[PDB]
């Protein structure tokens, strides 16, 4: 019974440019279990439309799932990922870094 | 003599949260490329690409569905079943994976491994059931027990043997378009948070690209950078990927640095980004 806290990365899949459409993605591995919940907020709103894949896990048996969601990046609108996992005392937050 | 994915394999999840309570989760992948979804409610398999089926004919997709159905139904009912047997503290996971890839000169070898708390239970090698080290003294009684079962044995070893090679030949091949497609990257330059005083921290990103495969590296001139640390690589969620290279630099010295990307796609035409003054 091992339990292994998630690693959380945010990324666009392309370049920021304020007014172009992107998408916004977070990838969530390494943990154990595989129980998880996931959510990409805007400026602290859990935003609604959010695709995930299905989970998968590495040959190490840790899983790992891609949460995404089409979207535009403004100057200001700060986007972050939402991690709450048997780990976790209290959600993560991982703030979207675009120099990052 | 080919690109992109060279194996197939299904994996599985059971979560038991009591002795009553268990669910499954499986799907279907070609290397990291997901191509098969599971619905657990119908016993069904979902296909995620027009090719999915393979060279298979819908007669035996639906024996297949029907073979992993019964599986998974009667896996949970026998863990429950043996649960205190194989003193079995609940929660815990039961994870597995089984398929087989295509290696250079033709042969096809198969694989199965079985894994209890995240840690190796057990895996199939030259048709028998080995025992893990970390699988302790359960990993062998299950295995010693398990072979008993001349049903399960002999589906698990055509499975593994005979239709797992066939089928993979048959996805390779039907998908062939998508899966050595060459999609060419994409770069850019970001400076990453400050190491420090003086300091600077160059971050290079590589975007959008397919097949996996790819050479990401820091410049001066024709020297490689040794400090450049490789971040992981990243999926984007239309099958291509992601990836950032870092360098460590003076603020003096980030002049005359550049990115030098190689890919397939690319054709010998390497993008190269130099960081501005
Ligand atoms: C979209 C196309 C699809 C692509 C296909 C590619 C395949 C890739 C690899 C798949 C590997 C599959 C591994 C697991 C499958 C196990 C399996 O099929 O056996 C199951 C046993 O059901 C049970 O009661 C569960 C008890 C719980 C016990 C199970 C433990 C797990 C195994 C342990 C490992 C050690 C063993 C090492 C041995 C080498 C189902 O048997 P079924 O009822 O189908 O009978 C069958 C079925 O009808 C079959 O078709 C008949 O031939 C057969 O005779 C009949 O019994
Ligand atoms: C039509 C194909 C679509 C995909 C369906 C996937 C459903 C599940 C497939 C079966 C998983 C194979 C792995 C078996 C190994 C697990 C045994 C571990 C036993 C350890 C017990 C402590
Ligand atoms: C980890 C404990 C699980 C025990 C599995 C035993 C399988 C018995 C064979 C099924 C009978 C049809």
């Amino acid at each position: 019974m091992i339990q292994r806290t998630p690693k959380i990365q945010v990324y666009s899949r392309h370049p920021a440019e304020n007014g172009k459409s992107n998408f916004l993605n977070c990838y969530v591995s390494g943990f154990h279990p595989s129980d998880i919940e996931v959510d990409l907020l805007k400026n602290g709103e859990r935003i609604e439309k959010v695709e995930h894949s299905d989970l998968s896990f590495s040959k190490d048996w840790s899983f790992y799932l891609l949460y995404y969601t089409e979207f535009t990046p403004t100057e200001k609108d700060e986007y972050a990922c939402r991690v709450n996992h048997v780990t976790l005392s209290q959600p993560k937050i991982v703030k979207w870094d675009r120099d990052m | 003599a080919f690109q992109g994915p060279t194996s197939f394999h299904v994996i599985q999840t059971s979560s038991f949260t009591n002795s009553t309570w268990a669910q499954t989760q499986g799907s279907g992948w070609l290397d990291d490329l997901q191509i098969h979804g599971w619905d657990s409610d119908s016993g069904t398999a979902i296909f995620l690409k027009p090719w999915s089926k393979g060279n298979f004919s819908d007669k035996e997709v639906a024996e297949l569905e029907e073979i992993f159905r019964v599986y998974i139904f009667g896996f949970a009912r026998e863990v429950q079943d043996f649960a205190g047997d194989f003193q079995m503290k609940y929660p815990f996971e039961i994870q597995g994976i089984a398929g087989c890839e295509l290696h250079s000169g033709g042969a096809i070898v198969s694989f199965l491994r079985g894994a209890l708390g995240g840690l190796d239970f057990l895996s199939v090698k030259n048709a028998s059931c080995v025992p893990s080290p970390e699988g302790g003294s359960r990993a062998q009684k299950f295995c010693a027990l398990i072979i008993q079962y001349q049903g399960i044995m002999e589906t698990v070893r055509i499975l593994l043997y005979e239709t797992c090679p066939r089928y993979l030949l048959g996805v390779l091949n039907a998908g062939k378009a998508d899966l050595q497609r060459q999609v060419k990257p994409e770069a850019w330059l970001s400076s990453g948070p400050s190491p420090g005083p003086g300091r600077l921290q160059l971050v290079c990103h590589v975007s959008g690209f397919y097949p996996k495969p790819v050479w990401v590296m820091w410049m001066r001139g024709e020297q490689e950078q040794q400090g450049t640390q490789l971040g992981d690589i990243l999926p984007n969620a239309n099958w291509t990927w992601y990836l950032r290279a870092t360098l460590d630099v003076a603020d003096g010295e980030a002049a005359g640095l550049s990115c030098r990307v190689k890919h397939s796609s690319l054709e010998g035409q390497d993008i190269i980004l130099y960081w501005g003054p």
